[PDB]
RNA sequence: GUAUGAGUAGCGAAAGACAGGUGAGAAUCCUGUCCACCGUAUGACUAAGGUUUCCUGGGGAAGGCUCGUCCGCCCAGGGUU
RNA sequence: AGUGAACCAGUACCGUGAGGGAAAGGUGAAAAGCACCCCGGAAGGGGAGUGAAAUAGAUCCUGAAACCGUGUGCCUACAAC
């Protein structure tokens, strides 16, 4: 299941960051082996979203990063959405009625610095 | 691993300087063969 | 260990042959034409597959 | 009436030995074919012999030629420039010398 | 020698926020006092002088061409008044 | 002065990721957000020693073990009461 | 070579110090030292011009060898040099 360069819990944070960005942007730019395992976690992300219950939002919230916004929302107030919330109220009833699959990978170029080929993951 | 040089400004005038050199026969030795040579700095 | 004896010129060129670089798959866009890596987006205009993708 | 153009590129501070694996990769082709070829090699060089090929390609079009479809990349070399001197600290109190190598780049372009 | 002493004004951006509180920046003679200047700046313009202060400027290296060495020494005195003024412009 | 060894050894303890800026060009510069490290010190003040390295505006040939739009580097002005 | 030193030399540099101590001359008759245009961030280059000559363009008289390349007439994948 890929190392990353890491050890194991810098590799879990690492992840737990791509992760919440995606959710926060639903769209980025990244190198190619981050890219594959990130679907794998974003998608085990969504179907606790679409399950709906306290013990699935008790289960996300040990993954989902915490002190993150995600807001283009103003009714008359600073309401602000939490990329939890985001993922209850939003991500899980717009793919309601998909089956897996809610993530897409293309490929781009290699970066300058490094030679390292760079990817796009995004959502629908 | 302490090293050799360790600078400090009063010792090297007081050992090296212009003063001690005048004050013995054999500093006056040392200055004039300084300028003897040419030298742009003949005492520290 | 150290080299025993310096290695001449015609030695040096027969180690030096399989030293070269490739240029593997280019193929040509199907919406704008000019070449590109296939499997990869085309950087001239942004389209992978018929449609575009580096725009919103 | 003459047709061919060259350009060339003096003390560019790469090493000629990586800049003639990427040359190798372009001779005798058409422009129309080397241009992409460099587009997609990501070596340092790759993109310094792209403005030297340019530069010919221009000097075809203003300075005397027409046909900038007929061309063809005929004659190509790196030769070696000046080499500056330095030197690194090794343990124990010795160092040893470090070359910095440069080129010299030239692309020549023919009607055909 | 009242006439040696002072040599020319300092002109720059932290020396015109001092005119404003009525003080005056001038390149003075290395070798002169606190109360030399006073004396100087008294007799050349007929004010009164409230307090010279004094600083010493230490010399730059400066390398134009393969050739290096430093700009001269400096004396700077700043001259606060107590009712009257001086227009250098 | 130039080769061979050879495009080889090495690149000097350690946690980053993404969004957006600037720009000819960005893993490496700027701004943000979360994450991680020291905390009888990796925080604050000072005597030696160094001697302009300090501040503001520009620059990118060399120095910086990669890069560089950046810098204790380079050019111009200024600062110590 | 001739003074260590034909050139900003008892200098840069090395050492606590006494002391040790280098490298580095030549465009053209005359700067006439390349206005203008094109590629390029620049560097550099190609035209056009100066000039008896620029492959005399400032790393500038002549321009040897080592060493590094590009093009071709002939040979070479059963052979112990
Ligand atoms: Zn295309």
């Amino acid at each position: 299941y890929r190392k990353l360069g890491r050890t194991s819990s810098q590799r879990k944070a690492m992840l737990r960051d791509i992760t919440t960005d995606l959710i926060i942007n639903e769209r980025i730019v990244t190198t190619e082996a981050r890219a594959k395992e990130v679907r794998s976690t974003v998608e085990k992300m969504i179907t606790l979203g679409k399950r709906g219950d306290l013990h699935a939002r008790r289960q996300a919230a040990t993954f989902v990063r915490n002190e993150v916004a995600s807001v283009r929302e103003e009714d008359e107030s600073i309401v602000v959405e939490s990329a939890l919330q985001k993922l209850f109220n939003d991500l899980g009833p717009r793919f309601a009625e998909r089956q897996g699959g809610y993530t897409r990978i293309l490929k781009t170029e290699p970066r300058r610095g490094d030679a390292a080929p760079m990817v796009v993951i995004e959502f629908v | 691993m302490k090293r050799t040089y360790q600078p400090n400004k009063r010792k090297r005038q007081k050992v090296h300087g212009f003063r001690k050199r005048m004050s013995t026969k054999n500093g006056r030795r040392v200055l004039a063969s300084r300028r003897r040579k040419g030298r742009k700095v003949i005492s520290a | 260990a150290v080299p025993a004896r310096r290695t001449s010129k015609a030695k040096k060129a027969k180690r030096r042959t399989h030293y070269k670089l490739t240029i593997k798959g280019l193929n040509a866009c199907s919406n704008c034409g000019e070449m590109k890596k296939s499997h990869h987006v085309c950087p001239a205009c942004g389209h992978y597959d018929g449609k575009d993708v580096m725009s919103k | 009436q003459i047709t061919s153009a060259k350009a060339t590129a003096k003390t560019v501070r790469t090493s000629p030995r990586k800049a003639r694996l990427v040359i190798d990769l372009i001779r005798g082709k058409s422009v129309a074919d080397a241009i992409s070829i460099l587009k997609f090699t990501p070596n340092k060089s790759a993109g310094i012999i792209e403005k030297v090929l340019m530069s010919a390609v221009a000097n075809a079009e203003n300075n005397f030629d027409l046909d900038v479809e007929s061309l063809v990349v005929s004659e190509a070399f790196v030769n070696e420039g000046p080499t500056m001197k330095r030197f690194r600290p090794r343990a124990k109190g010795s160092a040893s010398p470090i070359n910095k190598r440069t080129s010299h780049i030239t692309v020549v372009v023919t009607e055909k | 020698e009242l006439l040696d002493v002072i040599k020319r004004p300092v002109i720059t951006e932290k020396s015109m926020l001092a005119m404003d509180e009525k003080k005056y920046t001038f390149e003075v003679d290395t070798r002169a006092n606190k109360t030399l200047v006073k004396q100087a700046v008294e007799s050349a313009f007929d004010v009164k002088v409230a307090n010279v202060n004094i600083l010493n400027v230490r010399p730059k290296f400066k390398r134009m061409g393969k050739y290096a060495g430093y700009t001269k020494k400096r004396r700077k005195a700043i001259v606060t008044l107590t009712e009257d003024s001086k227009e250098i412009q």
